[PDB]
């Protein structure tokens, strides 16, 4: 009787996982329980009897972990909102900008439906220091950093870059580089200095610490 | 007057801070293929100039087979000054450089 | 057996010291002309593929 229904039930699970998968990776406070949440138990806590989601249910506050304030102590609590509504206007993004300076966010992941107004999109960059993150979840339905061919990408401390530029006697832009807009990038919030740690599989070496700046 | 002794200044502390102390150097204890070469190349030019040689040739009339025997007793006075992607160098000596 | 026309070694060449162009002072083009044999890109190439800087130079 389900004509399309099912298949966007579980597309959207799939999206809600790998941004818990992505929240949990950056060092946020998020159980592997949470992360490893069947189709059915998703359907029982966010969606209706009639058998409809409710985006603003699964919006949720992150914590950072105990490991992750003694690598990065100005490391603050992250939001994630999942939009209810399919184009994201200038009105609706207003809202969201406001709900993380009252609360005081310093990350806010704002996850779209179809596409965002380019009045609104201007909004995105307009209160330091609190960023803000989009990405559509259609895009997250599989996770990137999942793939055999994306290695273990991780983000290096200001004290671990600092140390890497003495041992190789390296300029910040001397290094290898790795775009601010680039899929990796943008999943781990890579912002611009940031030194990424990455530990790749070669059929010559076996396990191979390389390193890129994002810029 | 005033105006050189400041840059001999500059010069100087500009070299003193490339350089990198005989206990910090982390370079490896092997003379490299290249360092050999040029060692034992530049020995004979300076063997081929009259230069104090501190072996006995024995009939030897090649410069590069002199620089070659005063290479296998460590007798070679040239130290080799390694540079770094930053400008930093690591002086080695031909003597303490192992050699295959 | 047939003898074939062709005498291979026509382009045996040897220069020391022989003419250079006026614009470049480089060894000039020509065979019979005492001129040099050109070390080009490929060779200039595999020289530094020898990191023997001294026979580039």
């Amino acid at each position: 009787m389900d004509q399309e229904n099912e298949r966007n039930i579980s597309r959207l699970w799939r999206a809600f996982r790998t941004v818990k998968e992505m929240v949990k990776d950056r060092g946020y406070f998020i159980t592997q329980e949470e992360v490893e949440l069947p189709l059915e138990d998703f359907k029982a806590k966010y969606c209706d009897s009639m058998g409809r989601p409710q985006r603003k249910m699964m919006s949720f506050q992150a914590n950072p972990t105990e490991e992750s304030i003694s690598k990065f102590p100005d490391m603050g609590s992250l939001w994630v909102e999942f939009c209810d509504e399919p184009s994201v206007g200038v009105k609706t993004m207003k809202t969201f900008v406001i709900h993380i300076q009252e609360k005081n966010f310093q990350t806010g992941i704002f996850v779209y439906q179809n596409n965002i107004t380019p009045s609104a999109m201007k909004l995105v960059p307009s209160i330091p220091p609190a960023t803000i993150e989009t990405f559509n979840e259609a895009a997250l339905v599989v996770n990137i950093t999942h793939h055999e061919l994306v290695p273990k990408h991780i983000r290096l401390s200001s004290d671990e870059k600092r140390e890497l530029l003495k041992r190789y006697r390296l300029k910040e832009s001397q290094l290898p580089r790795i775009q601010r807009a680039d899929p990796v990038a943008l999943y781990l919030g890579l912002k611009r200095g940031e030194v990424v740690k990455i530990i790749r599989k070669s059929e010559t070496s076996g396990r191979y610490a390389s390193y890129r700046i994002c810029m | 007057p005033e105006d050189f002794q400041q840059h001999e200044q500059i010069r100087r502390k500009t070299l003193k801070e490339k350089a990198i102390p005989k206990d910090q150097r982390a370079t490896t204890p092997y003379m490299t293929k290249y360092e050999r070469a040029r060692i034992l190349g530049t020995r004979a030019l300076q063997i081929s100039m009259n230069a104090p040689v501190f072996v006995d040739l024995e009939g030897e009339t090649d410069p590069l087979r002199i620089a070659m025997k005063e290479l296998a007793e460590k007798k070679i006075p040239l130290v080799i000054r390694r540079y770094l992607p930053d400008g930093s160098f690591e002086d080695w000596s031909v003597e303490e450089l192992i050699v295959d | 057996y047939q003898r074939l026309r062709h005498m291979v070694n026509d382009k045996f060449q040897v220069r020391s010291t022989g003419p250079v162009n006026s614009l470049t002072m480089q060894p000039v083009k020509g065979r019979k002309r005492h001129g040099g044999i050109r070390v080009g890109e490929m060779e200039r190439d595999a020289l530094i593929g020898h990191g023997t800087s001294f026979l580039l130079q």
